[PDB]
């Protein structure tokens, strides 16, 4: 069971309610039942925020609920600093961890469209305008021609009508360089095609924490975080990305889901930082990439009020569940049950409309067939 | 010194001095001359920045007995016994954390979560046959044949104003590569319709070959092991009696492995190696399989040469996730003020400044 | 750089009115 | 024949008569194929930088 504010209070403060609250760190704190001895209730937070000790300052949200004593132990995926180590003890963490960005994932979105152009269209007459001329001239170096266009027009396209050959000695030996002139335009278009297909898709266009288009903040590029988080911390402890850090309160927020469905919408481009969720929205939702080096190694560990007799406890238990595995255990029972597609990037292409496109190029030459084939009728 | 993190045991005999960024760490002496070498490395620079910290003064007095803890008839010898025979109350350097160690010394909060790996990463590979029927030239390729499949009828009505066996089989053999003789046209009506036709064969090769190259270019070929539950690590003989995986004798995990599996312990005791450059090359040698030991040292091992063939499990999915750091006997209580200190250290990425100057590699990456 | 030049030929149509040339050198005889 | 073979076949005319021939210019098509097989390869490779 879980007390909790029944409208989720963010404006309406609608009286509590019992909710059912399950997880891992339920999981957790079941255990710590079981190995410690002691009974309890549980509640949500008055904020749905962690922290801080904002302008008196004093902390919003659950440090400073414990803080009071309202509390006695503050469990659910918490950072560590300073600050919150000036008061109160904790046990070693948890789980490690450390910070990560999030964006929308982009689609493969293969480019065959081209499915003439590769070479131009101005080449794509010209060659025509070619095979023309230097049929006809090979005619005229006979002296076998009404259909001695056939011949240079199969040659090109490899066709195998071949109802003649030239008898004359001229073009006997003219035909040489038509066929090389088809074996290298052919060469060609193969690899011009090979080429153009190695234009990548730059997707983590951040290099880590050093890319000005996020160290110096671009009005192309939407980015926040959720407000009073820790995060804020880190950047205002670390004066340099200031400006961004400044320019990214123009869109912070106050819940996860809220920047999760933020990049579902494809509106904010990025979210960041609690990278040990970051895992499982990924791996259940696959539409949305992780990238970036890991910015602060820290971990979540267990806090407690200050100096309690429960400190020297805790971690030891936390220790032995570390010895036997139990923590693997509870990770392949919440963790690894999530899956998507992750190989890479990859590049594909089964593109229906590029080649559509041909298939009714196929079409038209039919009707152009039935009307010319019964041209020639009449004309016969 | 074990590793990079304490490693520097060098002394210069130019001058009798020694460089500015290193610390002197004169080992006792085996009358103890109290003259060694001066050390430096990772650890050693964690000391220095904190230094400026809290005012105090060094004593890097080295180790002279084991090289860790252990409970002969339950009395810490190593490190632990040297802070547990209250002739020195505070060491550093590589010093894993369990519950056993922490019985009666204390603990800082650790930095640099560590745990148990193992690395043996000769092996390779190549994409299997799972890309020719690959995302090129699917449904569009069905689709192309049928639509090559219906040309049929109108080859028929103007054939009226013999062929139709003859004219699939010519048409089916023109897509892929003209190989084989007959007659196709009799009258110039299907002469031009069917050609263009050909026109499409082209560029169907001209696509085709183009994407598989393009897509035999990206190569993962992720390797294919047996993680630390498999049978072939869990029951070797049992399962393969051909398995050589070892360990360090005297390690903290043996407190692990002889505590939880006894099995594989026994399995493995007739390959308990000494030292690591031994191992390092028993393992470029092919005499031992593979072994177990802590993450950071074989991290750092990644960045060597035979280590390009040498990497870890394919993962961060260790045992027993785990770290380390300074230690001291439940006493000073300056553990609160250093506490903040090492945070004030992670409150900058000095870490981060550390690693660059020990913990990058090559062959790794 | 996706379609090509019609000056990115040069030698094809080199090749070609060499080819025309010599076509009608050697057919004087 | 054997110069247009090399390229592509395009063109027809009756090559053997009398199975001889009929094998001794086959093998040369074989390398005319690897010929082709090399070409376009380092063609594209060429236009990569
Ligand atoms: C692949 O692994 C085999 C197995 O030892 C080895 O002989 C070969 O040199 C390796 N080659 C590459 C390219 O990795």
């Amino acid at each position: 069971i879980c007390t909790g504010p029944n409208d989720t209070s963010p404006g309406s403060p609608r009286h509590t309610v019992p909710q059912c609250c399950y997880g891992f760190c339920i999981d957790l704190l079941i255990k710590l039942a079981r190995t410690m001895q002691f009974t309890y209730e549980v509640h949500l937070v008055a904020d749905g925020k962690f922290g801080t000790q904002e302008r008196k300052k004093e902390w919003n949200g659950m440090m400073g609920e414990l803080l009071s004593g309202q509390a006695d132990m503050i469990v659910a995926p918490l950072t560590i600093n300073n600050e919150r180590a000036q008061y109160i003890e904790f046990s070693k963490p948890f789980k490690y961890q450390g910070l990560t960005i999030l964006v929308k994932k982009e689609i493969p979105r293969s480019t065959l469209d081209s499915f003439m152009q590769p070479f131009q269209s101005t080449l794509w007459l010209l060659v025509g305008l070619s095979v023309h001329v230097v049929a006809v001239m090979l005619y005229l170096l006979d002296r076998t021609l009404s259909s001695a266009m056939w011949f240079s027009w199969g040659v090109l396209l490899n066709s195998g009508i071949g109802e003649g050959a030239p008898r004359s000695f001229s073009a006997r030996i003219l035909g040489m360089v038509w066929a090389g002139f088809a074996m290298i335009i052919v060469a060609s278009y193969t690899a011009n095609l090979a080429a153009f297909l190695v234009l990548d898709r730059p997707e983590e266009r951040i290099t880590g924490i050093n890319d000005p288009r996020l160290r110096n903040p671009s009005d192309k590029f939407i980015y926040a975080t959720v407000k009073q988080s820790s995060v804020d911390i880190y950047f205002r402890r670390q004066v340099e990305l200031s400006t961004m850090y400044r320019h990214m309160e123009k869109h912070n927020y106050e819940s996860a889901a809220e920047a999760i469905q933020a990049v579902r919408d494809n509106k904010l481009h990025a979210f960041i930082w609690d990278s040990a969720v970051l895992e499982f929205e990924a791996s259940q939702k696959c539409d949305l990439v992780t990238t970036g080096e890991l910015f602060f190694r820290s971990g979540f560990g267990i806090g407690m009020r200050k100096d309690s007799p429960w400190k020297q406890q805790v971690s030891l238990s936390i220790l032995k569940s570390h010895e036997n595995g139990f923590m693997e255990d509870l990770d392949k029972t919440w963790v690894r049950y999530q899956e998507c597609d992750s190989r890479s990037n990859a590049p594909a292409t089964l593109t229906c409309e590029n080649m559509a496109g041909v298939f009714m190029l196929v079409a038209g030459g039919i009707v152009a067939g039935i009307f010319l084939i019964f041209i020639e009728i009449a004309y016969k | 010194e074990e590793a990079p993190f304490v490693i520097v045991e060098s002394v210069d005999p130019l001058s009798g001095t020694c460089m500015r960024n290193t610390v002197p760490c004169q080992k006792r002496i085996i009358e103890p001359g109290y003259i060694k070498k001066c050390c430096k490395g990772f650890c050693i620079d964690i000391l220095k920045k904190i230094s400026k910290s809290v005012k105090f003064t060094y004593d890097l007095y080295l180790v002279t007995n084991g090289k860790h803890g252990k409970k002969i008839n339950g009395t810490w010898n190593g490190m632990i016994g040297e802070v547990v025979m209250k002739r020195a109350y505070m060491a550093v350097g590589s010093l894993t954390i369990n519950e056993e160690r922490s019985e009666v010394v204390d603990f800082s909060v650790p930095f640099i979560e560590t745990g148990i790996s193992v690395m043996v990463s000769r092996s390779n590979g190549t994409v299997s046959p799972s890309a020719f029927l690959e995302p090129f030239s699917a449904c569009v390729w069905v689709m192309m044949f049928v639509m090559l499949l219906i040309v049929s009828a109108v080859a028929v009505f103007v054939f009226e104003y013999f062929t139709i066996g003859k004219a699939i089989w010519l048409l089916w053999g023109l897509v892929f590569n003209n190989s084989v003789p007959v007659q196709n046209p009799k009258g110039t009506t299907s002469k031009i319709m069917v050609s263009v036709w050909a026109f499409f064969a082209v560029i169907f090769l001209a696509s085709y070959t183009a994407n598989l190259a393009a897509f035999m270019i990206q190569e993962e070929y992720v390797d294919q092991v047996s993680g630390l539950s498999d049978k072939k690590f869990q029951r070797p003989n049992d399962f393969s009696p051909p398995f050589r995986f070892g360990t360090v004798p005297n390690g903290s995990t043996e407190r692990n492995i002889r505590n939880n599996y006894a099995e594989m312990h026994a399995y493995m005791g007739k390959f308990n190696q000494r030292g690591v450059d031994d191992a390092l090359l028993s393992l470029k040698t092919g005499k031992l399989d593979a072994f177990i030991y802590d993450a950071a040292v074989l991290n750092y091992m990644a960045g060597r040469d035979e280590g390009c063939k040498l990497v870890t499990i394919g993962s961060g999915k260790v045992f027993a996730s785990t770290g380390y750091g300074i230690a001291i006997q439940k006493d000073s209580g300056w553990k609160r003020q250093v506490d903040l200190a090492i945070l004030q250290l992670f409150g900058d990425g000095e870490m981060e400044e550390l690693e660059a100057l020990w913990l990058t590699g090559i062959c790794h990456n | 750089s996706s379609q090509l030049d019609i000056d990115n030929m040069a030698g094809v149509f080199y090749m070609l009115g060499a080819a025309m040339a010599l076509s009608l050198i050697t057919f004087i005889s």
